[PDB]
Formats: C-alpha cells, structure tokens, sequence
C-alpha cells in the first residue's frame, strides 16, 4: 500500500 | 501506460553535489514506494535508496547514508535524489524504479532509462566525428576525444538499425574517450544512398551529424 | 551483510535449457525476483515472488525457489535471451540485495569474421593524428586476434580495441580496433594492414590500403 517497512 | 522519465546526471567533481529527478505517470504515484538503484560501469546492480508512498519514511544503503537525500512531491508526481559529498565510487548509471512491497517481498516492476553520473575532476570535452569509409561494404563514424561518457549514436535519425554495431568506447592515453559505430550495406548503394551518423554528447550539450561516404 | 551468489557466466546451446542459479542461506525462506538486462539497456522484471511471470514475459521463462537456491530456467534459449540476469531479494542486514549477475552466452556454429579496414580521414590528419580502424564483423566464437602492420612492421602499444556483446539476432560478436599514429609517422609509411586470426579462418586474413591510393 506504499510502505517500504 | 506506466512511465518513469529521469533527469539530471553527467559530470560532477569529487566532493560536489548533483540532483537527479524522476517524473512519473500512468499510475497513482502516492500508492507506491519508489527507489534509486545504480550500476557502476561494467558492474552489478546495487540498491541505493527508497522512499515510502506517503514520503513518511526514507531508507539508504550504508554506502550512501548521510550523504544522499531522497524526497518526493506527490502533487507533481516527481521523486528526487540529492547527492552530496560525491566520491569516485559513486560513478554509475542510476535508475529510478517503482517498488512493489508485500517487507518479505520487495521488487521493482518498472524502471526509468538510466543516467550516467561521472565523479571526476577532469574537463568536459565535446566529440569530433570522423567518417569511416573504404558485395558488402562497411561504413561508419569514429566519435573521438570526448569526456565524460556517454554519447548516443543513431544512423539516419533512427531509420537505419539493421546491421549497425555501436561499440563500447575505449578510454585513450589522453584520458578522453573514443568510440566507433559501423553499418554494413550493399557496396552498390554507396553512390545513391546517404548514410549519416547522429551523435549526441549530452554532458557537453554537443550534437554532431556526419555523412559517411567514400572519398 | 547478507549475500546472494550467482555464477558470473553461463553458456547454453541455442534451443537448449538454461538454469540460472542464485544461492543464499535462507533463500527458500525468502521471496526472489529476477531481472533481465540487455547490454546498455534498462533492467526488465522477468519473474517475481519466486515463480510469477509478469505479463508479456514468455512461458519459456520459469522460476523456482526451493532449499538454498532460487533458479530461473529458460527453455528453447534464443539469441533474444542473451543478457545479464540478476536475482534479488530482501534481508534485514542489507534491505534490498542483488546477486552479482550471470551473463548468458548462446553457443552457436563457428562464423568467420568479415574484415574491413578504414584509412584516417583528411579532416583528422590536419589536426596531427591518424586513426586507422579495422572492423571484424559478425564472428563466432569471441576469441580473435588483430595484428597491425605498417610497411610490414608489427605494431605494439598504439592500438586499442573493443568488442560488442553477442548479437540479439545471430549470436555473433564484432570487434573494432584503432591504431593511433602521429600524422608525421602516418606520412612516413605506405602500406597499412590489419591481419586477423580466428577459428573460422583456415589462414589469417589481411586487409590493407596504400596511403595516397
């Protein structure tokens, strides 16, 4: 959803 | 269609600064993490930096941490990489890439065209273009004495692609590059067909067209 | 730091199966993806999440990730598959990690080079340097020897060469060699020759020109 984490 | 168009690049002195940018279209830009990947000449791919979709989190490889800054503008659909305190080791082709993340699965599904960053204290020089001229005949252009890399070469504004070989440049004893681009054609077409090489050396903003014809 | 191991080179006969390996300790426990990079081109994703093919990638490409190794197999290898292939994964110690890449070479029949010699241009000569160029076109295998002779005297230290990567249609290589002389030395001699030795030639081939003819 866009997070790289 | 998904598009990623990179800007910036070229020569920069050691200790200098250079900013790359990446313009995106054809997808919801803010929904994707984005990344920079680089490749030193003749070497492998190396991940450089990433930024989450929102811009809330940034990540850097140990090699660049503290010297580079990644940022993005979600209203203009642009990603930026500010590179400072540049070193000879940062000389590479840089690519921007769209990342798909599920932290276990991370991959880059779309990539920009690369841009070459050369970290050197040497002078920019534009190329001289000399004809190469003598069944099958070969013709070509010798793109000489330019710095830094790269040059792009096309034939007849891109209309001629079959039988073309554009060689890797050699670095000469002078510290300048030289490259050849050749094409094989029927010997009997030499009197009636025009063969022109189009050379672009973006680092010096120099464009040269040269007709390759027998003397 | 976590490391991915790839062999730097792999050779496959045209129409045969290539098995490109990528090894790592926890490899089977991680998700692996593959990129194809043709010479001087942007990398292209060809496989993701070990076994998934993006749209537009031929069914001849297949992925697996079992045990300590991830493998990209290519069936009916074509000249269009000649490229460098990189595996890639993630680890806490490095974030995104790539393998060193594997250059896929396609093995084909021996092809002799077509040899061409080019004199220096008058435009260049006026500046005090002569570049003489020898082209060896569309040969296989890559090993080839170019010798420059000026009035039958073997040259050394004044030539450089480069070789293209394998052709995407016929799997051959081409080679360009440049002999650099001062205009004064160029004007002192008559016969300029490049002598080529290659497996496809029963005897060396010499191409030459006479300065001013």
């Amino acid at each position: 959803n866009g997070s790289w984490h | 269609e998904v598009q990623l168009v990179q800007s910036g690049g070229g020569l920069v002195q050691p200790g200098g600064s250079l900013r790359l940018s990446c313009a995106a279209s054809g997808f919801t830009f803010s929904s994707y993490a984005m990344s920079w990947v680089r490749q030193a000449p003749g070497k492998g791919l190396e991940w450089v930096s990433a930024i989450s979709g929102s811009g809330g989190s940034t990540y850097y490889a140990d090699s660049v941490k503290g010297r580079f800054t990644i940022s993005r503008d979600n209203s203009k659909n642009i990603l930026y990489l500010q590179m400072n305190s540049l070193k000879a080791e940062d000389t590479a082709t840089y690519y921007c890439a769209r990342a798909v993340v599920f932290y276990y699965s991370k991959y880059f599904d779309y990539w920009s065209q690369g841009t070459l960053v050369t970290v050197s204290s040497a002078s920019t020089k534009g190329p001289s273009v000399f004809p190469l001229a003598p069944g099958t005949a070969a013709l070509g252009c010798l793109v000489k004495d330019y710095f830094p890399e790269p040059v792009t070469v096309s034939w007849n504004s891109g209309a001629l692609t079959s039988g073309v070989h554009t060689f890797p440049a050699v670095l000469q004893s002078s510290g300048l590059y030289s490259l050849s681009s050749v094409v094989t054609v029927p010997s009997s077409s030499l009197g009636t067909q025009t063969y022109i090489c189009n050379v672009n050396h973006k680092p010096s903003n120099t464009k040269v067209d040269k007709k390759a014809e027998p003397k | 730091s976590y490391e991915l191991t790839q062999l730097p080179s792999l050779s496959v006969s045209l129409g045969q199966t290539a098995s490109i390996t990528c090894s790592g300790d926890n490899l089977g426990d991680k998700f692996v993806c593959w990129y194809q990079q043709k010479p001087g081109q942007t990398p292209v994703l060809v496989m993701y999440e070990d076994t998934k093919r993006p749209s537009g990638i031929p069914e001849r490409f297949a992925g697996s990730n079992s045990g300590n190794t991830a493998t990209l197999t290519i069936t009916g290898t074509q000249a269009m598959d000649e490229a460098d292939y990189y595996c890639q994964t993630w680890d806490s110690s490095t974030d995104v990690v790539f393998g060193g890449g594997t250059k896929l070479t396609v093995l084909r029949t021996v092809a002799a080079p077509s040899v061409f010699i080019f004199p220096p241009s008058d435009e260049q000569l006026k500046s005090g340097t002569a570049s003489v160029v020898c082209l060896l076109n569309n040969f296989y295998p890559r090993e080839a020897k170019v010798q420059w002779k000026v009035d039958n005297a073997l040259q050394s230290g004044n030539s450089q060469e480069s070789v293209t990567e394998q052709d995407s249609k016929d799997s051959t290589y081409s080679l360009s060699s440049t002999l650099t002389l001062s205009k004064a030395d160029y004007e002192k001699h008559k016969v300029y020759a490049c002598e080529v030795t290659h497996q496809g030639l029963s005897s060396p081939v010499t191409k030459s020109f006479n300065r001013g003819e």
